[PDB]
């Protein structure tokens, strides 16, 4: 048993047509301290997957020394290392599910909220969520801590169900993940405007883009606010 | 690997007995001779030092006759450093009885024990056995005056006049020839000094050549006395029996 | 620690290690078992060899395992003790957790079970021990009569013998020995237990114990003088 | 519930020229019920003295473990263990349980065989040694011996003066503690005679 | 010779007896045939009973849904390493979701057996296995020597005149390879395979063993009546 | 010496090689499968007439559905007795059932070479177990100290085996009669016994599914034995 | 949970009710409150249903054991001790368990004992177990003596849980009657409260307070 | 359980020990005999949580009559008391401790004399001329204070005894259902029937 | 301080028929006032025509059902697969609850399938393993407003025969599987109007001897 002390805040995700998009912003806060500004919480695995973590960063800096250690310990005697015998998301994510659940088992968790984004080898999207009590769940949406809260109902709104998902394309895919990104800056106060993105599809591969920022904002109306109920000026 | 250089210590023979433990006797039975006779009011404990030299300090010195507690003593033929061991392992265990029961520990008890110990490194461990035959003399509530042998077999025996050691089959015969039920203590001193008067290998017995004790109840009323002689003190009894 | 295999089998299909075992049961003490009608008797051979000994205080050969079951052997009288004890406790354990005293069959097979052990251990030789063990079931009249040896096989007798020169006696006990009638009274089977060892022993003074054993924890120990009276008696009658 | 005063009892030691005293009262109880009224808490090991207050099963466990002791240490050195030494060893023997002690308060008095000075000491529940000159406490009515000790005491007394003085310090220490009393025992200690006198106390 | 007497001495020309002595219990046992083409894996295995009233000692054991043995030599210690590879396939299911690929199922084997050949006390494994399977990298053939080396192959043989066997494969490798989506055609050449090893004694309806994996076949042990059509 | 775990240069363990050759000295053990039945017999041997032949027990219950008879160093086969026992409880314990005659014999089986320097031996003993389940009904199997156990129709075990066994040959079909079964196991126990076959140094035992695991008293055997003399006497 | 044994004249009468809660919530009507050990031995439930069904089936295994080794029925003596060592083990680790073990021997004659999670072992003559334990107790020991015939001792079992059934929140459902003599149990049938209690009422003329 | 007395006399130790057995709510039985006969001449009453008294009770049985078969002699009421004793005192620093307060009466046949020690929960043994665990002292030592003498014949210490038990009966709040009653001696226990 | 339990919601039922069992169960995952997933699976095939669901904390609820799924295929292994049956599957069960007794999974379990005169059963379990063949089980959050219902359309409790007045008990006729389904889609539609954490999808699980047969329905998705 601990408490975080380091912490990362939401990870978005969501399925479109031909792959899956993930998405977190890059800070690192102490409390209510928005102490580190350039933390990398989204994890490429190979070339068809990648891993986004929120909670605990010295966790999350251990899962990616494992994840790292993972893919060394793959190619060890595998000609087929970077071909049919390459790491799947769904190996990558049940490896991790299993320690998450050994930790708690052990009342010492790794105190964290995971999501494994990426393709599989036929081309199926992969879409996966998992946390520091073992649960595990799956939909054509995901979302952590507050992206929980306000991500997935504007996520939802693009994808319903299962049957939205071949008409989702990943500009409207990537749009509504931009969107939502820009929400949680408004509202949550332990975000920044500061954000990386992924995309894995089918056809094109894994798409990394670091250096994103929260753009298009409205504050102008706030000039036209004053007081809280009576005041004028 | 290492069974190569394994003697295994605890097997037997063709013919049934422990390889280990007949040797062990062997290494005994040139020790220096040791002889335990119980009589009716005490008993004696006398034991001869082996070849010793002018230059060892007797008064202070300690191989034969040890002290297990205030009621038990032990004479001692084979390895020294063997003995003290399995003497220091037995005093432990008179005290454990007595911290567990509030009561003096009974002879045969603390022999068993030791006795035990032995047999186990007969049986298991692949060690060497130790090489000492202990003569236990003893006092309790129970069977009074005790005398008891033990050797690295593990077996014990209770006696009325016993030697260990060396010349025991001529130490023997002496003793069953003069030694009487309704005999005492008095009367034991000098049978013993004559014993081994007439087995040892030296030329004649001195004082500075032995180690003597009685556990008398020559004490005080109702209760029992260990003495163990000092030189001078086996130097007037040597004079009193008439052997010096 | 010390993991050695020493009792291991030989290309003719033998284990010498307990078959030696056997040989240290051959060396030792005679010791007899003889069950009457409503009793059984223990007689063991004292080797008068050893004179100026303390008989009050020497270890006898027969042993109270509980209250309604006794214990002779044949053998290394060290690794007796090793047996006697361990067979205590299990009486005793036995009695806390079932809440009745040994059969006498089961006290004989866990006795058994120890030596049968240390036959395939590592590190440990067999016991160099053969026992004879005897006594009554709780609430029950019928004699009981077992037999263990080092390599752990156990059996009941109707009588039997183990020891040196114990191939004589049971001969004698095969010849004498009716099972349709067994002795009816404790003088009578006391008496054929005499009778066996002295076709062994020597002389009939201190060489020879009995102890007779009855139903319901009875338990005793016969003297030098009460023995000596069956040893004047079977001679007297020998002479004719 | 604090197991230093479940069962009650106390102990004081004193100097004098030539000579020690030792004393203790004789009540065991489970708090207010007394339950036995020959509860001594002064053993000796040769003679070297042990006065022992605090949990009674302790007391009784930390006696039969001094004899054990002390018995192998005669065995094995061939001569009685002296009071300076055998303090060395209580103090060793209550820190090996440094994290789950023995409940208790003892006090050694003897006198040296071989230098014939005078010797008191007493120790923490966990080993800790005060050595002093004058006089020694411990128990329930600590705080009542301190004061009657520090203001009764004067140096050099004689053994006959020696037992009126500590005796009157038990005396009405254990009068003011309601788990104190019911009897007690005075240890008057020369180099080679030990008198023992039983105390006539008033009884509630 | 004064060098055999355990595994943990080498000879002065550099071999390891006890190694070779386990080697040696492999020849002594019955003939087993492994072969596979691009979509199917065969194992074909001889029986052997103690005589008429006893039942044939089972030669192939199941180990995973895509993964199975043939073994000749000591039974119990395939059963033991059988018993590992069962295991090992399972703790790559569990937790990583995925079927062990026959390759690295190889490599434990080796590690295995290979810590036995080193150590003092143990004893090297007296048995030889062929293990076929279908992974992600098409159908698969492994032969399994106690001293540790594991060999990918098209076909092979182990056992008693498994040599007969070895030759006939080595002529039909060209045929066999190519006997895709076809079955009963691949395992006909594994029969006929086998039959190149057989004296006095023919292949009958309870001496025959035979087990497949393939494409969207699971490993399946035939055995009875289920094999009297091959004969 | 040598190491207990060594290989021979033939490829056969020096151990278990020469624990058979103890198993040879045995008792003879007979059984024999049949679609009414298996029948389990031994020669008792005693090695004296003073020994009590009742107390002699070479054929051992198991479960109600299993049974067991023994040859060789009988006092190594109590262990697997109770392991077998153990075996059978707990899986009647954990999966609400009878076990298969054939995982436990395989239960059994798997103790066999767990010997080395665990035991320091392999056991001198060989067991035949017989019993039925529902799966694959009456079955009779031979357990040997090198971990290998076969099924048999019909089996001899012991010092009077490989003549018992060219006996049971020539013998068994698959229409014998529960009853022909028994009589056939005391006509060949009888043949290659030393002393002479009677109902104190021999013992019949069966496993059926309505009566399970049985071991015939000394009144039933006689009779068998009253019945088979006059059949070999009918012609 | 109401479960209660008594020895009489012909054997024990074992008698239990059907009821499962978890807090307020009726959890089940249709537990099986007594278990068949061997056809000699029986095993009363009360308070934690796994705790009891799993130890008391496990304690089946062991007295299979015993016999197979030891060639003879286990005691009710030893059975008993087995469980009761057993959960002493377990003691301070929260185990909960109310049980009497039931049996009839040769050498003991009816014996029951009561078991408990506590370490508790009683042999008695009567005993009634679980929350509804009291209701019971009043029936019992103002109807019961030694000279009862196997159809009044087994009706008196059943009107014991019944009066329990009726005041107790935590006992009910339906009755299960076993019947232990010198050839072993007998069970007695399951008997609906719902039927039971208006039966009872009407042909006894008993619980006039209730309106029916 | 609840209340275990003890009082020596000139000749013989008597113990006397309550019947009743409580769960909670209900009594449960009313003939308990909380005793074991530790050797022929040694009796051990016990009193303190459920299921302790009794497995601590038959453990000490058990290893006296072991103690007695192996040294085929009846260890003395001291020898029995200090090894109790220890077993509590290395019980009180265990993981869970016995929770079981006893009392031994004995009749030394050495000494010819009956002996009465009472021992606690954390291994606080004393000897007594009358004893008591629990509440049980706070009624009885004022009555047995002013009545007892150690010249006193068994059927004098019987009568005090009852009136013990009298006075139990009227200030006690809990029914404790009478007590077994047990007399040791030279000739070894037997129990009083009719109390 | 860590908790390592959660409450995942979600509701499942189990019913028997005369020759054809069926689990079924809600497919809404949640946690406190969130939904994870609108599809997560909860009844699962286990092999040998058994299904199975543990329905609690889903952690805890995934780890039994992989560890049983687990135990029937060692089975096959060290029985020459045998066919596990209903019974022994329901006792295998109990020992992997109780081997945790003092650190449980947090599920109710619910397997369902034919016993072996091929007739329908369902067993149910409580956490720490105790358990018994039933012919009708609701689990998880909403079953204190299912098994009410059950008892009254299943087994016809406080149902008479008109006429009778009291006297005559409705006869328990058997009940086929259409009738079945009926009955579970209308008790998951009414545990979805009033039970916040049941919704989304109904996904029904059926067993008879032909083999294991899925039927999907859609819920109320508020
Ligand atoms: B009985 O009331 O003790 C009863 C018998 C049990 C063996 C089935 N116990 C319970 O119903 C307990 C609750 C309880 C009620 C009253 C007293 C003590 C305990 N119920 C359970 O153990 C249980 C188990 N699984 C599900 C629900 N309830
Ligand atoms: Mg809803």
């Amino acid at each position: 048993t601990q408490q975080p002390i380091v912490t990362g805040t939401s990870v978005i995700s969501m399925k479109y047509d031909n792959g899956v998009i993930i998405a977190a912003d890059n800070l690192g806060s102490y409390g209510s301290l928005l102490r580190f500004n350039g933390v990398e919480r989204l994890i490429p695995v190979g070339d068809n997957t990648v891993v986004g973590i929120s909670g605990d960063i010295s966790d999350m800096q251990h899962i990616e020394r494992l994840l790292k250690d993972l893919v060394t310990e793959n190619a060890y005697d595998n000609p087929l290392a970077d071909a049919e015998e390459a790491l799947e998301p769904s190996y990558i994510f049940e490896y991790l599910a299993t320690v998450m659940y050994q930790r708690r088992s052990k009342m010492n968790p790794l105190w964290n909220a995971i999501i494994v984004a990426g393709v599989q080898s036929n081309g199926d999207q992969f879409l996966r969520y998992v946390n520091l009590l073992g649960v595990t769940y799956s939909s054509p949406t995901l979302a952590t801590g507050f992206g929980a809260h306000m991500a997935n109902p504007l996520l939802r709104k693009v994808v319903d169900r299962e049957s939205d998902i071949p008409k989702t394309t990943v500009q409207v895919a990537e749009e509504a993940i931009v969107n939502a990104m820009r929400v949680l800056y408004y509202r949550d106060a332990r975000s920044s405007r500061n954000f990386s993105l992924a995309i894995i599809d089918k056809n094109t591969g894994l798409t990394f883009k670091k250096n994103l920022q929260v753009e298009n904002m409205k504050w102008d109306f706030a000039k036209d606010i004053k007081g809280y109920g009576t005041q004028k000026i | 690997g290492s069974r190569r250089y394994d003697s295994r210590t605890t097997i037997f023979s063709p013919e049934g007995r422990l390889y280990q433990v007949e040797y062990a006797l062997e290494s005994i039975s040139h020790a220096g001779t040791a002889i335990g006779i119980m009589a009716s009011d005490g008993i004696v404990l006398a034991a001869e030092r082996k070849v010793t030299s002018t230059l060892l300090e007797q008064d202070t010195s300690t191989e034969k006759l040890y002290k297990l507690n205030d009621k038990i003593a032990v004479a001692v033929a084979g390895l020294t450093a063997d003995a003290e061991i399995l003497i220091n392992t037995a005093r432990i265990h008179a005290q454990n009885y007595l911290k567990t029961y509030n009561e003096d520990i009974p002879v045969e008890i603390l022999v068993r024990r030791l006795s035990d110990i032995k047999q186990g490194y007969t049986q298991h461990g692949g060690l060497r056995p130790f090489g000492v035959s202990f003569i236990y003399a003893g006092y309790d509530d129970r069977y009074g005056y005790q005398l008891y042998t033990s050797n690295p077999s593990g077996n014990y025996t209770g006696w009325k006049a016993i030697s260990v050691g060396a010349n025991t089959s001529a130490a023997q015969t002496l003793l069953q020839m003069d030694y009487k039920d309704d005999m005492k203590v008095d009367d034991a001193i000098e049978l013993a000094l004559k014993t081994l008067s007439k087995t040892t290998d030296s030329s004649a017995l001195t004082y500075d050549r032995l180690e003597f004790a009685t556990i008398r109840k020559g004490a005080n009323d109702g209760e029992v006395y260990q003495k163990i002689f000092k030189p001078q003190e086996i130097k007037d009894i040597l004079v009193k029996t008439g052997i010096t | 620690g010390y993991d050695r295999a020493l009792s291991i089998f030989s290309p003719d299909g033998h284990i010498f290690q307990v078959e030696y075992a056997l040989e240290a049961v051959k060396r030792g003490t005679c010791a007899v078992g003889v069950k009457g009608k409503n009793c059984v008797v223990l007689g063991c051979e004292r080797r008068s060899t050893l004179k100026l000994q303390d008989t009050r205080i020497t270890p006898s050969k027969v042993s109270k395992i509980d209250s309604h079951v006794v214990l002779s052997f044949s053998g290394l009288n060290a690794d007796s003790r090793i047996l006697i004890e361990k067979a205590r406790v299990e009486a005793q354990s036995h009695r806390l957790t079932l809440e009745d005293p040994v059969t006498v069959e089961y006290l004989t097979r866990y006795v058994a079970g120890v030596q049968q052990r240390y036959t395939q251990s590592g590190g440990v030789r067999p016991f160099g021990v053969s026992t004879l063990i005897a006594g009554f079931d709780p609430r029950d009249d019928e004699p009981k009569l077992y037999q263990t040896e080092p390599s752990g096989i156990y059996s009941s007798w109707s009588a039997q013998t183990i020891g040196r020169n114990s191939k004589t006696v049971r001969e004698f006990l095969e010849k004498n020995y009716d099972r349709k009638e067994p002795p009816a009274t404790v003088e009578e089977c006391v008496k054929l237990t005499v009778r066996s060892l002295l076709e062994v022993v020597q002389t009939g003074a201190k060489n020879i114990e009995i102890t007779v054993v009855k139903p319901d924890s009875d338990i005793v120990a016969l003297s030098s003088e009460e023995i000596n009276q069956y040893v004047t008696q079977i001679e007297q009658e020998k002479q004719e | 519930s604090d197991p230093s005063s479940i069962n009650g009892g106390i102990v004081v030691a004193m100097t004098g020229k030539d000579c020690v005293a030792i004393a203790c009262d004789l009540r065991l109880g489970s708090q207010s019920l007394g339950v036995s009224n020959k509860f001594e808490k002064i053993f000796h090991y040769g003679h070297v003295f042990l006065g022992i207050t605090g949990l009674a099963t302790d007391v009784t466990t930390l006696n039969e473990m001094f004899r054990y002791k002390t018995n192998l240490y005669k065995l094995k050195e061939e001569r009685a263990i002296e009071p300076e030494t055998f303090t060395q060893l209580v103090s060793s023997s209550l820190y090996e349980r440094r994290f789950g002690p023995y409940f208790v308060g003892p006090v050694v008095a003897g006198i040296n065989s071989k230098s014939g000075k005078p010797f008191i000491a007493g120790f923490d529940l966990i080993g800790c040694i005060d050595e002093a000159k004058d006089f020694i406490v411990s128990g329930t009515a600590s705080d009542q011996l301190f004061g009657m000790c520090e203001s009764l005491y004067e140096p050099n007394l004689e053994p006959e003066d020696l037992f009126e003085t500590i005796s009157q310090a038990l005396l009405n220490a254990a009068d003011r503690d309601a788990l104190s009393g019911w009897g007690a025992v005075v240890y008057i200690i020369k180099k080679d005679e030990v008198v023992k006198r039983y105390l006539k106390m008033r009884q509630d | 010779n004064n060098y055999d007497g355990d595994t943990v001495t080498f000879s002065p020309t550099g071999r390891l007896f006890q190694v070779e002595y386990a080697l040696e219990a492999i020849k002594q046992g019955s003939v087993t045939v492994g072969l596979r083409s691009n979509t199917h894996a065969v194992l074909v295995a001889l029986k052997r009973n103690a005589d008429e009233l006893s039942s044939y000692q089972k030669k192939i054991i199941k180990c995973d849904e895509h993964m199975g043995l043939s073994l000749a030599g000591l039974a119990p210690d395939a059963r033991v390493l059988s018993n590992y590879l069962r295991q090992q396939c399972n703790y790559s299911s569990l937790v990583f979701n995925r079927k062990l690929a026959v390759e690295r199922a190889g490599h434990l084997l080796c590690d295995k057996a290979q810590k036995n050949t080193q150590s003092y006390g143990g004893r090297p494994y007296g048995v030889g296995l062929l293990i076929i399977g279908y992974d992600k990298s098409g159908a698969h053939l492994l032969e399994f020597q106690p001293s540790g080396n594991v060999t990918e192959l098209y076909g092979t043989a182990i056992g008693a005149r498994s040599q007969g066997a070895k030759t006939y494969l080595e002529r039909t490798l060209d045929t066999f390879i190519k006997i895709d989506g076809n079955p009963d055609e691949l395992i006909k050449a594994g029969v006929e395979a086998i039959s190149q090893s057989l004296r006095d004694e023919s292949l009958t309806v309870d001496n025959l063993s035979i087990a497949i994996v393939g494409k969207d076949t699971p490993f399946t042990i035939y055995d009875g009546e289920a094999v009297a059509k091959y004969i | 010496d040598r190491g207990v775990s060594t290989f021979s240069p033939e490829g056969r363990l020096f151990q278990v090689e020469y624990s058979l050759e103890a198993i040879k000295l045995g008792s003879t053990a007979i059984g024999i499968a049949t679609k009414e039945g298996v029948v389990l017999g031994v020669e008792k041997r005693a090695t004296s007439p003073l020994l009590e032949s009742d107390s002699i027990e070479k054929i051992v219950e198991i479960d109600r559905h299993i049974g067991c008879a023994m040859s060789g160093l009988t006092a190594d086969a109590r262990s697997m007795i109770e392991h077998a026992r153990t075996a059978a409880v707990t899986h009647n314990l954990y999966y609400d059932e009878d076990i298969n005659v054939e995982s436990l014999t395989q239960s059994v089986c798997d103790l066999a070479l767990r010997f080395g320097e665990l035991m320091s031996r392999p056991f001198g003993v060989a067991l035949l177990i017989a019993g039925h389940d529902a799966d694959d009904g009456y079955q009779l199997f031979h357990a040997e100290p090198s971990g290998t156990f076969y099924r048999y129709n019909a089996k001899a075990i012991g010092s009077g085996s490989e003549g018992a066994q060219a006996e049971l040959l020539n013998e068994w079909h698959s229409s014998l009669t529960l009853k022909e079964a028994e009589l056939l196991v005391l006509k060949i126990l009888k043949q290659v016994m030393e002393e002479k076959l009677d109902e104190n140094n021999a013992q019949l035992s069966c496993i059926t599914k309505q009566d399970g695991f049985k071991i015939y008293d000394n009144e039933k055997t006689a009779e068998l034995i009253k019945e088979l003399k006059e059949k070999e006497a009918a012609e | 949970s109401t479960t209660l044994a008594f020895r009489f004249q012909g054997g024990i009468i074992v008698a239990v009710d059907s009821r499962a809660t978890a807090g307020n919530w009726v959890a089940s009507q249709t537990v099986k409150k007594v278990i068949e050990i061997n056809p000699f031995l029986l095993g009363t439930m009360a308070g934690g249903a796994a705790d009891c069904q799993f130890w008391e089936t496990w304690l089946g295994s062991q007295c299979r054991l015993h016999e197979l080794r030891e060639k003879e029925r286990i005691s009710v003596a030893a059975a008993s001790k087995i469980l009761s060592n057993l959960v002493y083990q377990y003691k301070g680790a929260g185990l909960s368990m109310g049980t009497m073990i039931c049996g009839y021997t040769r050498k003991e004659g009816p014996t029951i004992y009561y078991v408990d999670s506590d370490g508790t072992r009683l042999k008695g003559d009567i005993f009634c177990v679980g929350s509804g334990q009291t209701f019971a107790y009043g029936v019992l020991d103002s109807n019961y003596k030694w000279d009862l015939s196997v159809e009044d001792a087994l009706y008196l079992g059943k009107r014991s849980i019944l009066a329990a059934a009726h005041r107790d929140a935590y006992s009910g459902g339906s009755v299960n009657l076993y019947h232990v003599t010198e050839d072993g149990w007998i069970y007695h049938g399951n008997h609906d409260v719902g039927e039971l209690f208006w039966k009872v009422k009407e042909e006894e003329g008993s619980f006039n307070n209730v309106i029916g | 359980m609840d209340i275990i007395l003890g009082i020596r006399v000139q000749d013989s130790v008597i113990l006397a020990s309550s019947k009743a057995v409580t769960r909670g709510i209900s009594v449960l039985k009313d003939s308990d005999d909380k005793t074991r006969q530790l050797s022929p001449h040694t009796l051990m009453s016990f009193a303190g949580e459920a299921g302790d008294t009794v497995q601590f009770a038959e453990y000490i049985q058990a290893n006296i009559q072991l103690y007695s078969i192996r040294e085929d002699y009846e260890l003395s009421p001291q020898a029995v008391s200090s090894f109790v004793r220890q077993e509590l005192a290395k019980s009180i620093r265990s993981r869970r401790p016995y929770q079981v307060n006893v009392l031994i009466g004995g009749y030394d046949k050495k000494k010819n004399k009956p002996e009465l020690y009472q021992i606690d929960y954390l291994g606080t043994k004393v000897e007594l001329p009358y004893g008591a665990h629990g509440y049980s002292g706070f009624y009885t030592f004022s009555l047995l204070d002013h009545h007892y003498r150690p010249d006193m014949t068994t059927e004098e210490g019987l009568d005090l005894l009852k009136l013990c038990v009298q006075e139990l009966e009227k200030r006690m709040p809990m029914d404790f259902k009478g007590v077994i009653v047990k007399i040791v001696d030279k000739d070894g226990i037997r129990q009083v029937d009719d109390f | 301080q860590f908790n390592p339990y959660g409450d995942n919601g979600g509701t499942i039922l189990g019913i028997a028929g005369e020759d054809f069992a069926v689990l079924a169960g809600d497919t809404r995952n949640i946690t406190d006032y969130s939904i994870n997933s609108r599809y997560e699976p909860k009844v699962f095939d286990c092999g040998d025509n058994i299904v199975m669901s543990a329905n609690g904390f889903a952690a805890d609820g995934d780890a039994l059902v992989k560890r049983f799924k687990n135990s029937v295929k060692w089975y096959h292994f060290d029985h020459n697969d045998k066919k596990l049956s209903i019974n022994s599957a329901a006792r295998n069960i109990q020992h992997l609850l109780y081997g945790k007794r003092f650190f449980p999974y947090y599920v109710h379990t619910i397997i369902a399938g034919l016993d072996e005169d091929g007739k329908g059963a369902v067993y149910s379990f409580d956490p720490v393993g105790s358990y018994e063949r039933e012919q009708c089980r609701a689990g998880g959050a909403a079953a204190s407003l299912i098994m009410p219902f059950l008892d009254n359309q299943v087994n016809f409790k406080n149902q008479y025969e008109p006429g009778t007045n009291g006297k005559v008990k409705k006869p328990l006729k058997y009940l086929s599987v259409e009738e079945v389904i009926k009955l579970v889609r209308d008790s998951f539609t009414s545990a979805t109007e009033r039970h916040i954490q049941v919704g989304d999808g109904l996904e029904i699980l059926i067993v008879t001897k032909d083999g294991v047969r899925k039927e999907f329905y859609e819920l109320k998705r508020d």
